[PDB]
């Protein structure tokens, strides 16, 4: 406090509060949830209505970085955006140096220093967002990884960025993630973004499922749930 | 980066540089020292003790050779030490590739101490808190040089840094003399280093090199060891 | 110089002469053509002796570093990929015949061919050098689709000698290398 | 005092002294760990514990352990996200040590080249300094295995047994009392006292999943991370 | 803290462009008025000694041979914008064999005001007032230390401006004549000033299709005093 | 107060003060509304006066034949964006030989808006910019925002008291789709008249009205061909 | 070549206690002389002397690079120069120019600075030091140069002597060379005093 203005000064006591600053801006944002079943991974992102005049599948928060990777991002859409131009940069550069697939460990670690970059000097603050990364391949299987705003990126079953991070790892936990197929997991997403505050307080809302996995042949796509509209069916059912 | 380019250093309206006399504080109150010129040699002499029974002593030492008949002491902080030994060593090696020929002790520290001048005036950057003391036995007579943290220099008989070093300065000027010998030097330079020493000392307590006509040579702990085998 | 290279159902086996020259004094007599780069993939060098040294050390630095990060190690075809980058590139300025062979844990045995052009392919077997075009008849009427080791390593031993049989580029002595799973066996052979 | 700007930034304060070096030795204190070096032998031994609050959180992706060259490993306590990054510095420049020179680098040499990088940081200003901590094993031919500690101030030493992280000053003490009656280190002596030392520090008598042991011995110098098996096989061994 | 070099007001604009505006206040009054016969066009001197010469302070300069200008407040930062807008006029009609209209003289001008701070410093202290008769006829134009850039039909500015700009909308109609339109100007400016109107106090500029020559009368003006 | 001063700062609340002040210089423009149906995308914006005599400030202005923007906010930030916009235009027409899609235009914005709102040297722009286009799937209408966001929308008004056009447009978004140019122009500006002060009239010499449709270029209308628009109009009910 | 465009000839030669060197006088393009007043040897403190001979424009050219670096070496240090300190001062501002060379071969001649010590060496033109004990020479007629000092030369000379061997040589070498001549200058000196003799030569 006073001893909080640039991000490369200590505190009497021995952290720095421009980290931890940027790190509660995050949690104003609503929830984004991940979780990987056995052969993929299964994105999920609780999305508010603006006013009305929003055209229905404007400024997503579920980009899509390589053919096999994609993100969740939560927090400063902005400051998203120019993040995940990034992480296509990035990519881009292995295939031409290598010829192959990034894998998704590798790929992390390059995102994450180039975060911690901006936790150094004066010049430049820290970033305001958190985001998700979901890949798979025959070779590696389905891996979902976690970088907050500070740079510390390792790998989870399941997790949630936004209000709700405990108020829905909560029930996370209690799913038999290990076995269960990624068709069976797309009806189980839609009800934990249901049960916690969807539009209780607030306004409105439309959910949005990302998808990846064996079923996709390592593809990045959003869901065919549009057709059948079966994760609202199931969903709704569980009011009592 | 930016490219600040500001100096962290302005005068006093008293007309003093205050961070350069706060810099000499920490000089002051790091490890102590001596340093000693003979009739045929230079001795340098320093305290080294761990602040535990873990600490090895074989892997950091403190006299430090920069050419074969130049060495080096300080008495400050640590780290900031091994910068300008390593300067040091890519400085000199510059005046042997132009003229095929040792460096003298007197023209290496007209280099060295602008080193040290480079980064009380530019920018941003902060003083050192190492002083030195610089040795050699150049043309016959040997030498005996400190470079302190602002940037000057100056040439003793026998002087000491560190802490405790008005009582060593008191101490050499009641003990030395106008000529001794190298092995009578070793003698006087610990005792003026047992004045402030603990109270014990070992071949790993203490740490001395030497400056013969033949080329700069620090002693094995099995002549400091048979030094202070009870002469003194 | 003449290299060779023939892939089998375990891994790969590579093999080439030595007798560097220079006009018509040779140089060296006894000759490394066969460089280490992991400890599962060789490259065998042809061209000029002072670039595909500058170029293996190269590659030897970068690969080396990579499986390091990865914690895996390396596929063949991403090593065959860094002479790619560096060939390509620095073309007009040097003269490169490298063929990179070695086993892998994801697809076995490799071969691969870069040329002084630049390109890359994977074939089955690999001749190179300037000796290499007297056994390109030999070489493609001996050949059959599904050896053993021990047939490869008579292979390239006959196919080898022809090349070096007096063509003043080649002789020698013959330098043989097997890369399997287990292991990397080399071994030297005259007489 | 608080002279000018002596409490921001670095430059010297009265008295010679200058803080915010030394409020980044008790940045190593926020990450709730301690990390044990022993080296008594022909081998050297590293002992780390993990920390794993969730069971949505990996196991694999936690590992402090950190293979730096074949015959180089190190552990690294402080705060995750600078504690990465000073490790991508030391596999980078291990490997332009083969390159510019040919054979392979000294571990002696290595801590060096790392309290370097951290010296320029204390140097120069609007640079922050790296507030984490990492130590070194490795064997030297001729010279036998090495244990060496790297400081944000760019301080380093070698010794043979080493604590680190939040509880140095009683596990220090206890290994001072450990090592004065220099008895046979016959390889499970070292791995003994480097389990009983943080057993009774941390006082906890733990279950076999928590902790971590890197090892390198003349035997075979590679760097070698422990099997949870084997790992069991000496905790029980110690049961008496 | 209250708004340094490069920040954000809590409300609205930047300080610093807005105590630019103030810095004309301090300047010389002028005044120019388009009429479709020509464009006219005054100022005042502020003569303080008779030892300082009078024909060395210059408020209208030519910009081209049918571009005249106007100026008020700082001096020093006005002599940088009149350099190259004689430049960029001299550019256009080296590639096109063309002459600039009046209009898109002003665009190149308010490319540079709008580029102060450290990127590749200040803002200006200094309005103008362009003349011209362009293809479309007469125009008159006005630009601000903030790029605000509009076209005028009359405008005052410089000191006193406030109070010129009031009567000057009630004298003004779309049917003026060129010879009415000046001593109508005139008498605006010692309604305005305190010194005795004479020859040497202002100065006129005038330019007229027909007429690109002469944008600038000398001691002609003495009759039009005495004929008011 | 001292987290109010830099774009670096955070705040102990989460919240950069020097962005949400940016917000505030585009309510100090005057009010525009784009709207759009099936075929044709209409962006209506209002003219202010600086004095009673001088020229109206233009608001609408072309980009390229499929691309044209409105305005609010600072006149700096305005051309310095448009110069920007044009040349960004022209090297898809000079490499690709095709017309850029709208939407992947929007997306070089907000990297170019993003580097000033995070490193120190450069303030935030200070700019409203409604967006309508024309790719291969149909028209559109974008606006951005100094935080860098930018948003897909079927309507948007913004400026100077907006808020009372929003709520005109919600009540009539459903019948924007089927209408065509010979109302849909005049639903739009219905939705300026609102805000407005009760005693005046939008007149023909302070709107500005630009169509760009499926088979038509982009055509910026202001103060003489405005009259063919303004005809058939009602009253406001006072 | 570029060497004989303005021809040149400078000898060096050690003798007992005391080392002399000599040189032309004639300066001109490749067949048309100028004058015969061109200066060929500089000195370079006392006892302690230097012979440029090659392409007329590096010879003025170096021989002020080399005063430029002299002065600046002899007050940072207040002893002077060594000679073999010069002789790596010299092959140190060749090198610089490896691709770019100057047109010259510098001669450097003198005394110890302590002891009587005599030194002679020659550099090719990018920069290869040659210590001799008899002689070295340099410039277009070389090879008449070393068929008078391989049959003249003795070991242990007096000053009467080797100012007698050395006249011999560069007189009867010169004269069989077309391009240089036109006068010979002499510098002798000893750890007493210096002497300069100029000899009678044919002046065609």
């Amino acid at each position: 406090t006073g001893y909080d203005l640039s991000a490369s000064t200590f505190s009497p006591d021995g952290r720095v509060f421009q980290v931890e600053y940027a790190m509660k801006a995050v949690e104003n944002s609503s929830t984004a949830i991940g979780i990987r079943c056995k052969d993929g991974v299964v994105f999920g992102v609780e999305k508010l209505v603006l006013s009305k005049l929003y055209e229905e599948g404007s400024n997503k928060r579920l980009f899509n970085v390589d053919r096999h990777v994609g993100m969740a991002v939560a927090g400063l859409l902005a400051d998203a955006r120019s993040l995940a131009d990034i992480a296509r940069e990035e990519a881009s550069n292995f295939r031409s140096n290598f010829g192959y697939n990034i894998p998704l460990k590798h790929l992390a670690d390059r995102v994450a220093m180039y975060v911690h970059a901006y936790t150094l000097y004066s010049a430049v603050r820290p970033f305001g967002c958190s985001f998700m990364l979901g890949s798979y391949s025959v070779n590696d299987g389905a891996q979902l990884y976690m970088i907050d705003p500070s740079g510390v990126s390792y790998g989870y079953w399941g997790c949630a960025i936004g209000k709700a991070r405990q108020a829905a790892k909560t029930e996370i936990e209690k799913l038999q993630m290990k076995e269960m197929t990624c068709r069976d997991i797309v009806k189980e997403v839609a009800k934990i973004i249901y049960i916690v505050h969807d539009e209780v307080k607030d306004k409105a809302f439309e959910l949005e499922l990302s998808w990846v996995g064996e079923l996709t042949n390592g593809r990045h796509e959003i869901v065919p749930k549009d057709i059948r509209e079966e994760a609202e069916k199931y969903a709704k059912e569980s009011l009592k | 980066e930016r490219g600040y380019s500001f100096s962290l250093t302005t005068f006093s309206p008293s007309g003093k540089l205050v961070q350069i006399e706060y810099a000499l504080a920490a000089v002051a109150g790091g490890a102590p020292s001596v340093g000693i010129k003979a009739a045929n040699g230079v001795v340098l002499a320093t305290e080294k003790k761990q602040k535990s029974i873990l600490y090895d002593e074989r892997s950091v030492h403190k006299v430090e050779p920069i050419t074969k008949h130049i060495g080096l002491v300080y008495s400050g902080m640590g780290p900031d030490y091994r910068v300008l030994v390593h300067r040091a060593r890519k400085l000199a090696q510059q005046y042997y590739l132009v003229y095929q020929e040792p460096i003298p002790t007197a023209q290496l520290v007209q280099r060295v101490a602008s080193v040290m001048q480079e980064y009380t005036q530019s920018g941003g950057v902060r003083p050192f808190g190492v002083s030195l003391l610089i040795c050699g036995w150049n043309e016959g007579r040997p030498y005996l040089f400190q470079s302190d943290p602002s940037g000057a220099y100056f040439a003793w008989k026998a002087t000491a840094m560190g802490k405790n070093y008005v009582n060593g300065k008191t101490f050499l000027e009641k003990r030395y003399n106008e000529d001794l010998e190298l092995e009578d030097a070793i003698h006087t330079a610990i005792l003026t280093l047992k004045e402030s020493f603990e109270g014990q000392m070992t071949e790993d307590n203490i740490e001395v090199g030497i400056c013969n006509e033949a080329g700069f040579r620090r002693l094995t702990p099995t002549e400091v060891k048979d030094y202070l085998a009870a002469i003194a | 110089t003449t290299i060779m290279a023939v892939q089998f159902d375990g891994g790969v086996v590579l093999g080439a002469d030595s007798r560097t020259t220079t006009g018509s004094y040779i140089a060296n007599r006894v000759t490394d053509k066969l460089t280490p780069i992991h400890d599962r993939i060789f490259c065998c060098r042809s061209g000029s002796a002072a670039d595909t040294q500058a170029v293996a050390d190269a590659v030897t630095y970068q690969l080396g570093f990579h499986s390091i990060e990865l914690n895996e190690p390396p596929l063949v075809h991403t090593a065959a990929s860094l002479f790619k980058e560096m060939c390509y590139r620095y073309r007009e300025d040097l003269m490169a015949g490298i063929i990179i062979a070695g086993w892998d844990p994801q697809e076995g045995g490799q071969v691969y061919s870069v040329p002084m052009g630049g390109m890359m392919v994977r074939q089955s077997f690999a001749i190179g050098g300037s000796g290499s075009s007297y056994i390109y008849g030999y070489v493609d009427a001996t050949y059959r689709e599904g050896m053993t080791k021990e047939e490869c390593l008579q292979f390239t031993a006959n196919a080898l000698a022809l090349a070096m049989e007096r063509d003043g580029s080649s002789g020698g002595v013959i330098r043989l290398a097997a890369i399997a799973e287990s292991g990397v066996e080399r071994q030297v052979l005259l007489g | 005092s608080s002279a000018g700007f002596d409490r921001h930034i670095t430059i010297f304060s009265p008295e010679g002294r200058l803080y915010q070096v030394e409020y980044a030795f008790k940045a190593i204190n926020q990450g709730g760990l301690t990390s044990v070096a022993v080296r008594g032998k022909d081998c050297a031994v590293i002992v780390t514990q993990k920390k794993v609050p969730d069971k949505l959180l990996d196991s694999s992706t936690v590992t402090h352990l950190f293979k730096i060259t074949e015959n180089i490993g190190c552990v690294m306590t402080g705060m995750t996200a600078d504690s990465r990054s000073q490790v991508q510095r030391a596999r980078y420049e291990a490997a332009n040590w083969k390159y510019k020179y040919g054979y392979e680098i000294p571990v002696d040499m290595l801590c060096k080249r790392i309290a370097d990088i951290s010296q320029v940081y204390t140097q120069n200003a609007e640079m922050r300094p790296l507030g984490c901590c990492m130590i070194l094993i490795g064997i030297d031919e001729e010279q036998g295995p090495q244990v060496y500690k790297c400081d944000p101030a760019g301080y380093y030493c070698g010794f043979k047994a080493t604590a680190a992280g939040v509880k140095q000053t009683e596990s220090t003490s206890f290994l001072e009392k450990k090592v004065k009656k220099k008895f046979d280190w016959t390889f499970e002596q070292t791995v003994e006292t480097a389990i009983t030392c943080l057993s009774t520090v941390l006082s906890i008598d733990f279950k076999p999943s928590e902790i971590e042991v890197g090892v390198v011995t003349v035997e075979n110098p590679k760097f070698r991370i422990l099997t949870e098996a084997e790992i069991d096989a000496h905790l029980v061994a110690l049961a008496e | 803290y209250d708004r340094g070099v490069n920040t954000f007001s809590p409300e609205g604009r930047l300080f610093q462009v807005e105590y630019a505006i103030e810095a004309i206040k301090l300047g010389s009054t002028a005044i120019g008025i388009q009429t479709s016969e020509g464009v006219c066009l005054a100022v005042e001197k502020r003569i303080t000694s008779p030892l300082m010469e009078p024909s060395s302070i210059e408020k209208i300069v030519e910009i081209d041979a049918h571009i005249g200008c106007a100026m008020s407040g700082l001096i020093a930062d006005a002599k940088t914008l009149i350099d190259k807008a004689r430049v960029e006029t001299q550019n256009h009609w080296f590639t096109y064999n063309e002459t600039m209209t009046v209009e898109s003289v002003t665009q190149a001008v308010s490319n540079l005001a709008l580029q102060f701070g450290e990127e590749d410093s200040r803002p200006f202290g200094v309005a103008l007032l362009f003349g011209g008769v362009d293809e479309k006829g007469p125009q008159l134009f006005h630009m601000d230390p903030s790029g605000t850039f509009v076209q005028c039909d009359a405008r005052a500015i410089g000191s006193a401006s406030e109070g010129a700009q009031s009567s000057l909308q009630e004298v003004y109609h779309k049917s003026m004549t060129l010879k009415e339109a000046i001593k109508s100007s005139l008498i605006i400016l010692k309604q305005v000033m305190e010194e005795k109107l004479n020859a040497t106090n202002i100065e006129l500029a005038t330019v007229q299709p027909g007429q690109n020559f002469h944008m600038f009368t000398k001691e002609e003006l003495e009759e039009v005093i005495k004929d008011i | 107060n001292q987290y109010d001063n830099d774009v670096t700062v955070w705040s102990p609340q989460g919240r950069i003060h020097q962005i949400e002040y940016a917000m505030e210089a585009v309510k100090q423009g005057s009010a525009t509304v784009g709207l759009k149906s099936k075929t044709h995308a209409v962006l209506v914006a209002l003219k202010r006066a600086q004095s009673e005599l001088a020229a109206h400030q233009k608001k609408i202005l072309h980009v390229d034949n499929h691309i044209g923007i409105s305005i609010a906010g600072l006149t700096a930030d305005a051309r310095l964006l448009c110069n920007f916009m044009r040349q960004e235009c022209l090297d898809s027409r000079f490499v690709f030989d095709r017309p850029l899609p709208v939407s992947r235009l929007v997306s070089l914005i907000g990297s170019k808006t993003q580097i000033p709102t995070q490193r120190y040297g450069r303030r935030p722009y200070g700019v409203g910019l409604l967006i309508a286009g024309y790719d291969d799937m149909g028209p559109h209408i974008f606006q951005t925002c100094p935080s860098a966001n930018y948003f897909d929308c079927r309507a948007m008004s913004i400026g100077a008291r907006s808020q009372s056009a929003r709520t005109y447009l919600e009540r009539h978004m459903s019948e924007f789709m089927e209408c065509n140019l010979n109302e849909l122009v005049k639903h739009g500006l219905r939705a300026l008249r609102e805000t407005l002060p009760a005693e005046q009239d939008l007149t023909t010499k302070n709107v500005s009205i630009g169509i760009v449709g499926k088979d038509l270029e982009f055509t910026i209308y202001d103060d003489d061909d405005v009259s063919p628009f303004l005809e058939g109009l009602e009253e406001r009910p006072q | 070549s570029i060497m004989s465009y303005n021809g040149g000839a400078v000898m060096a030669m050690k003798g007992k206690n005391c080392v002399a060197i000599a040189a032309d006088r004639r300066f001109g393009i490749q067949a048309q002389m100028v004058t015969t007043d061109f200066q060929k040897i500089f000195p370079m403190g006392d006892r302690l002397y230097i012979g440029l001979a090659g392409l007329a424009t590096d010879v003025q050219t170096v021989a002020q690079r080399l005063k430029f670096r002299l002065n600046l070496y002899e007050l940072k240090e207040g002893r002077q120069i060594k000679p073999y300190t010069l002789m790596s001062m010299v092959a140190n501002l060749l090198y610089e120019k490896r691709f770019g060379p100057y047109y010259t071969e510098p001669v450097i001649a003198g005394l110890d600075p302590k002891t009587f010590k005599p030194f002679i060496c020659s550099l090719d033109l990018i920069g290869c030091p040659m210590v001799t004990d008899d002689f070295v020479v340099s410039g277009t007629c070389a090879e008449q140069m070393y068929g008078m000092c391989e049959s003249l030369w003795e070991p242990n000379m007096d000053p009467d002597h080797l100012f007698e061997t050395i006249s011999q040589a560069m007189l009867n070498a010169v004269d069989r060379d077309a391009v240089s001549g036109m006068g010979v200058i002499v510098h002798i000196i000893e750890k007493d005093k210096i002497t300069t003799r100029t000899l009678k030569a044919r002046m065609d």
